[PDB]
């Protein structure tokens, strides 16, 4: 059958594959490479610019641009190169043949949907199209119909409350802490031990140091005293160049800025405190099931011990009469894509698509009018 | 085609699953089946649900012999017949998990 | 795990993403629907002849006919 | 003339079962939706 | 990823496995039947 | 033989079952719920609107409507759902099979019976109908034929004076202050102790707080002094969101206003003076039997200590050489239904029914002809 593609623009990573698969076929960084020197040889068979796994591989020659930042697409000709790479090079399937489902962070700028739409219907000629809120897909994946979903990618962080499938729009929280600003913070703490990373071409190494070493303290100041007193916690990592770096308490300071955003100078509350304030904005008769059903989602929730940190530090903000539960599945790095792989397969969903034939009648203003 | 697979694990009031299981349970007294550690037909979760282990007028113990005779007429070796019964005892013990 | 077994019959049982991948995932109704499509495509390629056998009484009595 | 023989067609009934949004389709669609149940399945049937 | 499962899922899985073992065993017996019934001569046509 | 249904539509609760039962089959709040939040999950198997315990269970998604106020049906498209659910779902009985006995508060609008009659015969297709004043059944239930009956529910309270099964239509007093206006007044005081309730989905908590915590003052004015001295007067209760509330001087200030309606800017007096003034309108031959047979009825009379306050305040206004007895049995929530269960089962009653043939001949006005 012409099955729909599920294509999670996210930010920083694209996850793509066919609806009904339980994991994406394609997982690659949403990253655009241009060479920063003048290219020196003649007759080489040179290529202008590189996307994804090429731009990871060649990075010492390159300028790295993200076209997607904080869930806003900011360069449409670059974004169009990533979609062009996604359909034609990475899935190797023609987009005029099949529907596509695309993902968005809640509460986004309106023109982000409209340029996404016009580019899909004119340039790729997609027969049918949809946009769906990233956090709503996560519940289908975590097997629930009542939850609050802590969904946090490279680009952006948000909480969405859902009670029995009515989402509660006034209580949707969005925040600009995300996997990228934890990474840019990881540079300004790595500087403490003298190590230095200042260039786009080495920023992706800091992003990989972050992934393997880091973990969350259940309580910050006693582990901060612990790793200031004992070297027993420190670990070492080989850079690509063969140099060794070594890291102590610093590998638990980068996730702590999720719980204390004053460390990067923000006013707003970060992840436990916004999760609780989002629950309080729903009316009282459903709040207990929200306290029962917290679902972790997206890659910025992968840190060891963050499940126990949420369960502990929400128990400090909730009343002692409760049961407070964190659902933290190991698959969660992909749960937004898994959720779309369920959604685009539901038969009741098939009426919902914006078809090109409807768009050709209504124009790009259609998105808000029929879609989610 | 169209095998009713759901019957293997579920039965409504006074129903039974496939006859081979009761033939096997009725044969629990035979020496070669000692090692299958079989119990009576209500000792297994996949057979006890109907609450009707015995069909009046039918000897499951003899249908077993007619079955072994038929297998042998088709040249299914005794080794394969013991393999089939080992697997079926497997299914029965599995249901008790 | 089962394919590694002690006796010949159990490894023999599974013998002939790809179809056998999805096959494990398919619901009973979808399997039935497909089995029925296979039966229908088998019969549609052929000329039918139909027979109906009826049971006259619930007691197996020779030549007795309960209208109900 | 073939116009005299009226054709009785149960395709509307088969479509009620096997086609998209049919009673089987909504059953499979209910099996993978989170926390689906025989009751909500029945509700989908009535609604549809 | 190795993920734990609910008792409901464990019971459904165990029962799906038993239904699958049985369906395979059935097909294997039918394959032995077919081997005991088959002949090498090329079938021109059949009656089902 | 086919038993008739006894169906006390009342206000706030619907009470139903078969004539000859000793308790109702069905007891649920008389409530129709609509969703106010955005439908966002897709394929959820959503239902447009809810009746009874479903609307109670899911109330956090909903706006809650009662279709009945002051014993008047004010929305017929809402009200028809409650009967539909009552017969087909909750009793599991077809209304077309057998006759129905229905209840009403006295003095209520002439059109209310015409609309009920039209709906029961035309839309529900009941073979025969009768309508009975709630308080009359409270005598049949309390095993009596001479009384003054105060039936005091949600929505409405009324006095009907009766001597040996002869009614006194000049002497009927009705007051519309009732358990729902204790619920709305309990909101208008709870706001002093800082707890908050403004929405229909949490009004049903206020209605549940009242049921557990409250009691009737033998005197308000010393208890008004008491609450400056005593914390033994306060009690605490667990909300659904897990907060503990603690409540003091409310537990005699709101629930007692059935005995003092001056509080909310109305002219009229409380249930005590309307009971006594209903006796003052009664004929002078009978007054000792009426003061002896006050029958209390309906769910708003269920409080511990109601008897002694009624006994006190009628004895304080009546001559103390007359004798006052208040009949408040432990069944008292259901007596209006229990009386309909025995009455509809008497062979002597079987003549009374309005049959569908009489309505189809006369039009909807026939209730005013053949009922009271």
């Amino acid at each position: 059958e012409t099955t729909a593609l599920v294509c999670d623009n996210g930010s920083g990573l694209v996850k793509a594959g066919f609806a009904g698969d339980d994991a994406p076929r394609a997982v690659f960084p949403s990253i655009v490479g241009r060479p920063r020197h003048q290219g020196v040889m003649v007759g080489m068979g040179q290529k202008d610019s590189y996307v994804g796994d090429e731009a990871q591989s060649k990075r010492g020659i390159l300028t790295l641009k993200y076209p997607i930042e904080h869930g806003i697409i900011t360069n449409w000709d670059d974004m169009e190169k990533i979609w062009h790479h996604t359909f034609y090079n990475e899935l190797r399937v023609a987009p005029e043949e099949h529907p596509t489902l695309l993902t968005e962070a809640p509460l986004n700028p309106k023109a982000n949907r409209e340029k996404m739409t016009q580019i899909m219907f004119e340039t790729f000629n997609v027969p049918a199209m949809y946009v769906a809120i990233q956090a709503v897909l996560s519940l289908y994946a975590s097997g629930r119909t009542t939850g609050i979903v802590l969904d946090s990618g490279d680009g952006v962080t948000h909480n969405v409350p859902i009670y029995e499938g009515y989402a509660l729009p006034h209580a949707i929280m969005r925040l600009d802490l995300a996997g990228r600003d934890l990474t840019d913070y990881l540079m300004k703490i790595l500087t403490e031990r003298g190590y230095s990373f200042v260039t786009t071409a080495e920023r992706e190494i800091v992003r990989d140091i972050k992934e393997k070493l880091c973990y969350v303290a259940l309580d910050f100041e006693n582990e901060m005293a612990t790793a200031a007193s004992s070297s027993s916690l420190e670990k070492s990592y080989e850079l690509p160049d063969g140099q060794v770096i070594t890291i102590g308490n610093e590998r638990f300071r980068c996730p702590e800025t999720l719980f204390q955003p004053s460390f990067i100078g923000m006013e707003s509350a970060g992840i436990h405190e916004t999760t609780y304030n989002s629950i309080m904005k729903c009316d009282i008769d459903i709040r207990k099931d929200l306290y029962a059903n917290n679902v972790m989602s997206g890659g910025t929730t992968m840190y060891p011990g963050i499940a126990d940190r949420m369960q502990k530090e929400i128990t400090a903000l909730a009343p002692s009469t409760m049961k407070i539960k964190i659902i933290a599945p190991p698959e969660r790095k992909y749960s937004v894509w898994i959720g779309g792989s369920i959604l685009a397969s539901l038969s009741t969903f098939q009426q919902m698509w914006i078809t090109k034939q409807e768009y050709d009648e209504a124009g790009p203003s259609i998105v808000h009018r029929k879609c989610f | 085609y169209l095998l009713e697979k759901s019957r293997v694990v579920f039965q409504a009031e006074e129903e039974r699953n496939y006859h081979i299981f009761y033939q096997l349970c009725a044969s629990a007294k035979l020496p070669e089946f000692k090692m299958l550690r079989l119990g009576n037909a209500d000792s297994f979760h996949y057979t006890k649900q109907g609450g009707s282990p015995m069909i009046e007028g039918v000897d499951d113990a003899k249908e077993m012999a007619h079955t072994r005779q038929a297998c042998t007429l088709l040249g299914i070796s005794e080794s394969y017949q013991m393999g089939i019964f080992r697997i079926l005892a497997g299914i029965l013990h599995l249901g008790n998990v | 795990v089962l394919k590694s077994s002690k006796f010949k019959m159990l490894p023999e049982l599974f013998q002939d993403p790809g179809q056998t991948a999805k096959e494990h995932k398919k619901t009973v109704g979808h399997q039935f629907r497909n089995s029925l499509h296979l039966l229908m495509e088998t019969l549609n390629a052929t000329t039918p002849h139909y027979v109906r056998c009826i049971k006259p009484n619930d007691f197996k009595f020779p030549f007795t006919f309960d209208e109900k | 003339p073939w116009t005299l023989i009226d054709f009785y067609d149960n395709q509307p009934c088969i479509n009620l079962i096997e086609s998209k949004l049919g009673i089987l389709d909504l059953l499979d669609e209910e099996c993978k939706m989170p926390k689906g149940t025989d009751d909500t399945w029945a509700q989908k049937l009535y609604n549809t | 990823y190795i993920k734990p499962i609910s008792k409901l899922q464990a019971t459904n899985a165990r029962d799906a496995l038993a239904k699958h073992i049985y369906a395979k065993l059935f097909n294997w017996i039918v394959d032995h039947v077919n081997q005991a019934l088959h002949s090498a001569v090329k079938q021109h046509s059949f009656i089902g």
